[PDB]
């Protein structure tokens, strides 16, 4: 079993390989505690199928707290794979490399993670912006000291209406466990852009761009009128958290689902 | 802000898990049966549990609960519309929401977990979307997502 | 090698008529190999001649050793230049690694007379390489 | 039992051999390892982890697994012990001050009993400075001659140059296969 | 054959050089 | 600092050896035309030249023949190729084998060799087989005075190699080279003494200051490697009022008993010359009248190939005149 | 003119720039954003060639953009682009603030790209009035130097010009500067051999005649002038003049230099009067 499969993993057959990661795969979600081959499946790491690759990152993530110690050998892997070509493989990189609870690798992920926090794919931005959130509140003085802060601040202000949505919510989360301290608050002309961007916004980006207005204390009825002209569109969102949303927002700037009942 | 989504079952079995942001310990799971027999038996069970200082909010499916823990101050609504996202993406994927799929399409089904969800904030929803970038039977992405 | 095993007897007479102490040009045979001589190929040479004998413990001259390298050229297509000794005073080992042959005091390194003496670490042992590194690169 | 298909492989090709690469970080292993897989000179931060490549040559699939001089991750290297066939070893001549560190490694390693089939492989990097030593006095200095069983040859490559690189190929091959 | 010296092999490296 | 190149015209500054007045008409003769290149500023004069010489010779590549037939029937791709050899007049690119994949007479983007630093080795050249022919031309240069002594006896050597293997090698040329002799403790056998050596593009020039080593990516085709140029002291392989009795010098032609005798000067032909039977025009092939061998020939690929190099040595007649 | 055919685009161009002076800027600015490489570049080529006073204002925005161009060849039009509109208008190349960028071009990639930006670099130094010079320290040249092994023959007498102005102030310096600048004597390229010949000279006038630089120095120019001396008949002349030239200088060095003198039977009669000179002097 355990022997069989550990020499399934350390053959040179990728046919065997892929079985065997299913093998592993489906012993972990069956209940199997299959952490002591953690270093075994490291050595099946660099591999070019993809298929194998997402299975190595869950299996390291869910075995990464257990076994601190033998995470140390894929900060290269890591580095190798957060300049791939294909968008798909970066952002899965970076979304392991966020995912690993370890205290000793994040400090060797600042690199890789200032190279993709300007990634010209949106969905490399978007995982930019998740993993610098996961590292902040991992470690909020390493992303401090990174300057992440800046970044973060630049994405609300940059194309990729979903990446801006991502960063404008990864900033909340960090000024939410922030003490209040050099807060990410903006001018109207901060609030304008994110209503521009509000209405090319999807249903999940919509709540997070409602959020940030709920921070926001309007100061002239002129400015207030002007959010509730806006928000007012949100009313007629086939999401009910998006209705529900709009409507805290107005409050503020003054038929469902059993459970959602 | 849900700490980790797991989908059980009708006998307690946790058919798949995924955390989000780690914050909350996946041993934690053993207490939602327990107290749910514990608030239908009392007439105080509701879809939202609590598990000391960890929220256990989810909703009953065809067989059954997506679970998903959470700790913080997350925002209850948020946490219900990923449910019922999740819920519709897997019937769209899978014609039926039973236990015989759960054990025959996880490799695909971790991979829709993992792209559904980072940090526990969902970025794609759309099905059909979906199916052009994560299969069960990998291209770069389409460029309508990020449009 | 029936062609050097024919050659030996003559090339050895040839170097025991020569004592111890016309033609212009550099004609090439048509499609002959010319190469430097390898270290195994140096030492099959001196094995083939340390049985065949004539060549250990006799007199070092340099009329009989460019006879040899002739010789050995003609009938291997290898250039004569492999076929160097350390510089004395003292025993002088071969310049190319792999050559069994080296030259010993037989009593100004010039005037010193020296023979051909069979040695078997030569073959092992870069002694004329550790003597001058710099001569190896 | 047939062997038919075995022959008909062997006729064009079918043997494949694997390689390691060890040794001293900065000591010219990544890029030679580049040379070997790619062919060009490409400058890298040092290896974390460590690299894993392949080089066919003389139809023979040379499977190069690169390992770093990290401190951290020089204990590591008995997870590459297992299912290994070739070692190599990778000098720093510009390194007076880490020789004896790197003897130590060595010997540690090579005090090892699961890796006895693996014949020696040790490569003179960094050649190009004057203060780089001759194919000897390192072969003296390291006392390979002292390595009982061990099949050890002393090859000189050049970074920059190249140069070098198909002779240690082509002594593993004739080390690792024994036919025509 | 070829007039001007037929076409003769090169040698690899200097073999008795090491 | 060319101004401007004609043969066709191609402007290259647009401000404007001979001299009209204040604009300088530096050209040199052709086969059949004469390509001035005006220029007006204090312009490397030698510059120019090598300019006008890599034009010739990129036409000559192009073009089998240098006439006026060509001129008027191939205007489509001259014209692309004067555009894209020298902007401002400065030349940028002078590879006829690199450029023949960017600009063609019968466009995708430039090749990457250009921009990078091998620029003389196209690379993913694949062949069935990997052949090398080298030519190991020799030419005898002989000024002997109506005294009937020689004044003026050097042979200039002159190594031409036909590339033809897979992939990009790194050929490592090796000889019996008098200094590497000398260096290496053989200084005692038959070395050359090659007063100048004039390395192509693909030697690099450190390696050969270093340590004598002559290590070069050769090209795909024939070109010229290395030029050697030293002097002789010996006597002349013909005297005319002495070489091998082994060498024949084929097609002797000596222009003013055995060969056939024609006036055309009198040009005194003889198919075969045994050897120990005014310019004279004597080729012996197989004959190697400075003495240098060639050692080796390292061919080293990343792939790994086993090779098959292959040279020839020919001695001609070049500057023999009495 | 705007043909997705590149064939007759060339031909347009060609026509364009030969009746520019006698009689496109949206077109330009068009063909400046092109994915191929060949078509940026020909596009900043003929931008460059066309000779108005009215055109090269608009044509700044496409020369910044292309000045950082990620390709090697963009680089290098880009560089030659900066340069024209320089010798078209000083004024305006100032204005445009190309002056930095050129200066980093040296310290960049793309060995051709850096010796382009080199090259335009004296160029503009050339015409200006010596004020804000483009000279660099140590660092630099040694900098060049390492880019000059990588330089094709066209480049090398662009790194080496470049030498050309600098003034060593130490022997060391000046040592160093003969050591690299000795393996230029063995290029093939006839101006490639006489530009090292003229940068040891002018470097000659710092070193130290008591050290052996000076002789090893003098021992390994006169092979290469000997060398040189085979030229084609058109160098010859120019061959010639370089001696005479060096002859009163360092006379030294080609005094056992006497038989390559002679003249040919077929020398052309401006290398046989320079023969006879050459003679004389020696
Ligand atoms: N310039 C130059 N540097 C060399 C040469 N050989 C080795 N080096 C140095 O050796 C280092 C080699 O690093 P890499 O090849 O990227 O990887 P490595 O050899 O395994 O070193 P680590 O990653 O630290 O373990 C380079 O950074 C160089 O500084 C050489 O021939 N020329
Ligand atoms: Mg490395």
């Amino acid at each position: 079993e355990i022997f069989e499969l550990k020499a399934e993993l350390n053959s040179d057959k990728k046919e065997k390989k892929k079985e065997a990661v299913k093998k592993v795969i489906a012993s972990m979600t069956v209940g199997k505690d299959v952490s002591a081959l953690f270093p075994d499946v490291v050595n099946c790491m660099q591999t070019d199928n993809l298929e194998l690759k997402k299975l190595v990152y869950l299996y390291l993530m869910n075995y990464a707290k257990s076994q601190p110690d033998m995470a140390i050998m894929a900060v290269n892997t890591f580095v190798k794979d957060c300049e791939d070509p294909n968008p798909l493989i970066r952002a899965l990189a970076v979304r392991t490399m966020g995912c690993i609870r370890v205290d000793k690798i994040t400090e060797y992920l600042c690199e890789p993670l200032r190279k993709c926090l300007k990634d010209e794919d949106p969905y490399v931005r978007k995982t930019a912006a998740v993993c610098v959130a996961k590292l902040h509140d991992i470690n909020a003085q390493l992303v401090e000291d990174q300057g992440f802060l800046d970044t973060l601040k630049d994405l609300i202000s940059d194309s990729n209406p979903m990446v801006v949505a991502n960063a404008v919510a990864a900033l909340s989360e960090i000024a939410e466990s922030h003490p209040s301290s050099n807060l990410l608050d903006l001018n109207p002309q901060s609030i304008n852009k994110l209503l521009t961007a509000l209405n090319e916004c999807t249903e999940w980006g919509q709540i997070f761009i409602l959020d940030c207005l709920a921070n926001y204390m309007p100061k002239d009825d002129r400015e207030a009128q002007s959010i509730c002209e806006r928000v007012t569109p949100r009313l007629s969102h086939a999401n009910s958290a998006v209705v529900l949303s709009a409507v805290k927002v107005l409050m503020k700037f003054m038929s469902a689902e059993p459970e959602l009942q | 802000s849900a700490s980790a989504v797991y989908v059980l079952d009708l006998k307690g079995k946790v058919l798949i898990c995924r955390n989000y942001r780690g914050d909350v310990d996946m041993s934690e799971v053993e207490h939602f049966m327990p107290i749910l027999m514990e608030k239908e038996e009392e007439g105080m069970l509701s879809p939202i549990l609590a598990h000391g200082g960890v929220r256990f909010m989810w909703i009953k499916h065809n067989n059954l609960y997506l679970v998903a823990t959470s700790k913080k101050n997350a925002c209850v609504s948020l946490v219900f519309s990923f449910l019922y996202k999740v819920v519709q993406v897997f019937s769209e994927y899978f014609k039926e929401l039973e236990e015989e799929s759960i054990r025959d399409n996880f490799v695909i089904i971790y991979e829709l977990l993992d792209e559904l969800m980072d940090f526990g904030y969902p970025q794609t929803t759309d099905s059909k979307i979906l199916q052009e970038y994560i299969t069960q039977e990998a291209p770069r992405p389409p460029a309508t997502v990020t449009n | 090698s029936k062609s050097s095993v024919i050659g030996w007897p003559a090339v050895r007479e040839r170097m025991r008529r020569a004592e111890p102490a016309e033609e212009v040009g550099f004609p090439v045979t048509p499609q002959v190999p010319l190469r430097p001589m390898t270290y195994k190929a140096a030492v099959d040479l001196s094995h083939f001649l340390k049985e065949k004998g004539g060549l250990e413990g006799l007199i070092h001259s340099q009329r009989r050793q460019d006879i040899l390298d002739l010789w050995i050229y003609h009938t291997q297509g290898y250039f004569p230049d492999w076929q160097n000794y350390t510089p004395g005073p003292g025993v002088r080992y071969p310049l190319t690694f792999g050559w069994c042959y080296k030259l010993v005091p037989v009593e100004d390194p010039e005037r010193e007379v020296l023979e051909w003496r069979f040695d078997s670490r030569l073959a092992f042992h870069h002694v004329a390489r550790e003597l001058h590194p710099e001569y190896f690169k | 039992g047939n062997i038919f298909a075995n022959l008909f492989k062997g006729l064009f090709g079918k043997k494949e051999m694997r390689i390691l690469m060890v040794g001293l970080d900065a000591a010219g292993k990544t890029t030679i390892l580049y040379k070997l897989k790619l062919g060009e000179i490409v400058t890298t931060i040092p290896t974390i982890g460590f690299n894993v490549e392949t080089v066919e040559y003389k139809n023979i699939s040379f499977t190069v697994w690169d390992v770093g001089g990290q401190d951290k991750i020089r204990p590591l290297w008995r997870h590459y012990f297992q299912n290994t066939q070739g070692l190599i070893f990778v000098v720093d001549s510009n390194d007076r001050e880490r020789v004896n560190e790197a003897r130590e490694e060595l010997m540690r390693m090579l005090a090892e009993d699961e890796l006895r089939d693996a014949v020696l492989l040790v490569f003179a990097n960094k050649q190009d400075l004057p203060n780089a030593m001759n194919a000897a006095e390192i072969t003296d200095k390291l006392g390979l001659h002292s390595l009982r069983h061990r099949n050890w040859y002393i090859q000189a490559t050049c970074a920059t140059s190249g140069d070098g690189l198909y002779e240690g190929l082509d002594w593993l091959s004739n080390q690792l296969r024994n036919q025509k | 054959d070829r007039k001007g010296g037929s076409y003769s092999q090169a040698a690899g490296s200097d073999s008795a050089q090491s």
